[PDB]
Formats: structure tokens, C-alpha cells, sequence
């Protein structure tokens, strides 16, 4: 996120990280229950990729995250890879993430909801802060 | 550059898809939906996670970050999969697995 | 080889960060690079030796 | 859903 | 993770053109590079993940 | 090499490309008969590697080559890691070069003989023309 | 910073281990031999190739690329393996194979 | 061994 800021550790505790198998950083994610992660489709999340939870300082070795499994990748098919329509994928875990004060689901809108243009949003990850 | 260590936020607002649209014209489809233009940018590192908004007091998925500017800059909108056009395939997804 | 391989890499308008291979005729060789993860052009490879086979030498 | 234990602190 | 991560390539003074990979902390990821043969510093890998386990996040 | 200058077509005969399976050049060799190329420990050779008779272009796609399999590789065991003392190995072809007007075998001294300072000597190679 | 396409060649003098340890000093062993210094310089990618000099009308490995200049300097000497050292086990391993 | 079919031309 270019011109964003610090957030407070844990305070988004449906945010994860999605790594490769030696722990890179390559796309975020949100946790919607204990057993799935919805993330988008052009992230190519394959079951050696990982979910980790809890995270809030990638650079520190000791902060306690959780590493889960990924036992199935549900990309929606209707993902148009020319447009980037429909980008989105689901990521069932083969064991369930442990809630806790760090680590909890984001709600999910009905299809009907109506967020108003204007309406003050807020986006968080670890993208880059400088392109 | 290399990612920051630590967990990124930013403030935005919704943007109608007319008003998205007037910069990115027909590359905007019907789930899409834009935030921004605003100082901030989403950029890369950051696709796949969420953009959230109130929703009766509870914080709930609004877009997934998907693309943009390709230098990240901030004063073009950001383009977010539009979760209200999924979710009844999020949904059934979870019913059937 | 083909004349893609002379592009220079591109990480296109998503917001991923996928490590993927580009060919550097300047060096030579197959160099990492980060990808956004859509609209990737062909210099591009999910490997070093993918991409040596395809570009090496151009 | 959607309620942080921990409540964020946006500068706004 | 270790310093070593943090030094540039070293190609060293033998005169072979072998493609070894180190650790870019810059640009956080592993890189190619054209190593002489011998003389080898730690910062030099045969495979992007090898380096990526070793170095990763330095 | 830094200086020099292109050689005549196929004059330098036993001069070969040690090259990966992807044919990326990493060193060169030269045949002393037709079944062994001489080389330097350092390079590494494996018997994944290729041993390219006949060359001179290597970017031209229609020369007329031999892509020659490696069966074995010996190291002196001599060779010092630390020193680079005794560097040198020999490639025991799988099968045999086929020797011809662009391929051909280089003489071995022998143990005793003297090759005087100051004498012109030549040096053969595809390595960088500029550091 | 790439290879040439082309097969190179260079003309260079045999140097004494004296004059070579001039520069490399004890770096210099007893299966190693100096050439060069002479305005040209091996470089990443010959090594393993050869050294000849040639009499009564042919050509003889005198010696394998191996090490020099970090920079491939064309005023210092080149290294290479002193294939009058190493022949009697080149001769020995075609022998027992 | 050694005296190639192409004789190798140097300048000098």
C-alpha cells in the first residue's frame, strides 16, 4: 500500500499472508470462517502455498503466527484471464485455523448489499509502499 | 523496493463506476468495483486481500484487491473484485465442500 | 530465438508478487523478476531452465 | 465476523 | 538471517561462466549471477530455493 | 577473452563448448582423442553436461555440430578447492567424436618437456570479450 | 557482459614462475604456468579451454584456463593449469579406463 | 593430433 500506514498490531485479524514453501510473501487473503480463506484468482494459489495467520511483522522470527495447509484450491470459473473478471478464488485449509485475539473472520456482504460511492473503506496488506 | 515488514492500512472511498469508468472506460466489468484516486494506492504484494467497509457496525468484505496502475499511483482509482457479485458463489462453494 | 525474448520483463497491472524468470539478452541469461500476476507477456517462466530453453542464447 | 479483538486506529 | 545474505555476488578470480544464484536484500528475493567457479562466498546457491531458505526476508 | 580476436572457422578443432542440458556455454574443453576431453576441475562438469564439437558461431542455428553425451567425469582428486592447484578433469565420451575437417584431437606434452619463457603461445575460447 | 558468438583467439607470451610471482606471489603452485600480461586476458568463460604452443608443426596443451585478474586485467598474468604437471595422471586415467 | 585441416591464421 502506497502513502498508507502502520496499522495496530492484530487489529485485522482476517488478513493472512499467502507464502510459497520457503516463506515468501506473494498475495494477501481473508479469513471468512476456521477453514477458508478467500483470496483472488490471479494470486495462482497451489496446495504447496501456504496460509499463515496471526501475522503482523514479517521481519520478526519470534511474533507466534500460524502456518496452515492448504488441502484445496477453488478458483472460480468463471475468472477471465484476458479482463481479470470474476478474480477471485477460495482456499479451504486441511486444518482449521485456531481463533483467537489475532485471528478471525472477515463478514461476507449479501449479494443485494448496497455500499453507497463515498463510503469511507479501508484496505490493508503487505504490498509495497513505494512502486 | 522490497515489502514493508509490518502490516499496511489506508483509508479510501468507494467510487460509483461511472466515475471509475471515466478513467478506465470498458476495462471495468460487472465484478469490479473501484476505490480510490485518493492519495493512496494499493500495489504490489497486496492483491488478494481485503478491502472492507461497516456494515451495521461489523467490518465486512467489500473488494478483493485485484489491479490498477501499473506504477501504483495514486490519483487513479483501484480496481477491487466486487464481493456482492461472488458471494452467492463464495456461498455455494462452502455448501457443496 | 524468438523475439520476445528481447522484451524487457513486465509485471503488468495486477497486484501479486510472483517470482518469475525473464530473459536478459544483455547478460545472457534467465533472471528473476516480480510478476502481478496477470496479462503476462511471453518472456516470462516459471523457471530458469524453461526459460533457457525457450530464450537462451538470443 | 468482522469485530477485531483488538480495535484498529485509523489516522482517517 | 545470516550477513552473508547482505553481500553482493562474488564472481572470484577463476575464469569458468556458471549460473549461481544469491540473495538481492534490496530487492528482497534471490537473483542469477554469473559465478568464475571457485572461491565461492556463502551468498551463492545452485537453486533460487536453496538461496530463498536460506536467505529469504534478510 | 578481453582482446583478442575471431578466429578462423573451425582452425582451432579440438576447442569445445561444455554446455548444460539447456545449451548454455560454462567452459570450455579441448579433445585429445576421440573419446576424452580435458577441462578444468573448477568448472563442475557433470554428466548431465554436453560436450559441443565443431563450433564456431554459437549463435547461428545451422552450423553443423556434434552434441556429444558425457559418460563420465573424472576430477583429480589432487584438485585444491582452496589453492586451485592440479585443476584439471577429463570427459569420457559416451559416444565418440567423429573426427573430420572441424574436429580433431590436440597433442599432450610430455611430463619432462620444456616450453620456454617467452615463447608465443595461443589461447582459445567463447569467454567475455569485456569484464 | 554476454559471451561473444564467436570463437576467439589470442596470442600471448609464456611467462617464468619468477616473473609471475611478481604479482601473485605465493598464490603461484607447482602445477599452475603464467602467460599473458601482454595486453590480453582469459576470461569468464574460457576456462577449461586450451593454451598450445606449437612446434614442428603442431600443436601441444601446454596448459588449461583457470584463474587471473578478478577484472580479467589484460596487464597481469593469467593462470593456468601446467599440463606438464598433471599429463602422467591424464595418461593414467585413459590407461585404467 | 594437433595440426588442424583449417590453419589457423594470427595476427602478429
Amino acid at each position: 500500500i502506497v502513502n498508507g500506514e502502520e496499522a495496530v498490531p492484530g487489529s485485522w485479524p482476517w488478513q493472512v499472508s499467502l507464502q510459497d514453501k520457503t516463506g515468501f510473501h506473494f498475495c494477501g487473503g481473508s479469513l471468512i470462517n476456521e477453514n477458508w480463506v478467500v483470496t483472488a484468482a490471479h494470486c495462482g494459489v497451489t496446495t504447496s502455498d501456504v496460509v499463515v495467520a496471526g501475522e503482523f511483522d514479517q521481519g520478526s522470527s519470534s511474533e507466534k503466527i500460524q502456518k496452515l495447509k492448504i488441502a484445496k484450491v477453488f478458483k472460480n470459473s468463471k475468472y477471465n484471464s484476458l479482463t481479470i473478471n470474476n478474480d477471485i478464488t477460495l482456499l479451504k485449509l486441511s486444518t482449521a485455523a485456531s481463533f483467537s485475539q489475532t485471528v478471525s473472520a472477515v463478514c461476507l456482504p449479501s449479494a443485494s448489499d448496497d455500499f453507497a460511492a463515498g463510503t469511507t473503506c479501508v484496505t490493508t496488506g503487505w504490498g509495497l509502499t513505494r512502486y | 523496493a522490497n515489502t514493508p515488514d509490518r502490516l499496511q492500512q489506508a483509508s479510501l472511498p468507494l467510487l460509483s463506476n461511472t466515475n471509475c469508468k471515466k478513467y478506465w472506460g470498458t476495462k471495468i466489468k460487472d465484478a469490479m468495483i473501484c476505490a480510490g484516486a485518493s492519495g493512496v494506492s494499493s500495489c504490489m504484494g497486496d492483491s488478494g486481500g481485503p478491502l472492507v467497509c461497516k456494515k451495521n457496525g461489523a467490518w465486512t468484505l467489500v473488494g478483493i484487491v485485484s489491479w490498477g496502475s501499473s506504477t501504483c499511483s495514486t490519483s487513479t482509482p483501484g480496481v477491487y473484485a466486487r464481493v456482492t457479485a461472488l458471494v452467492n458463489w463464495v456461498q455455494q462453494t462452502l455448501a457443496a465442500n | 530465438r524468438p523475439d520476445f525474448c528481447l522484451e524487457p520483463p513486465y509485471t503488468g497491472p495486477c497486484x501479486a508478487r510472483i517470482i518469475r524468470y525473464f530473459y536478459n539478452a544483455k547478460a545472457g541469461l534467465c533472471q528473476t523478476f516480480v510478476y502481478g500476476g496477470c496479462r503476462a507477456k511471453r518472456n516470462n517462466f516459471k523457471s530458469a531452465e524453461d526459460c533457457m530453453r525457450t530464450c537462451g542464447g538470443a | 465476523c468482522g469485530v477485531p479483538a483488538i480495535q484498529p486506529v485509523l489516522s482517517g
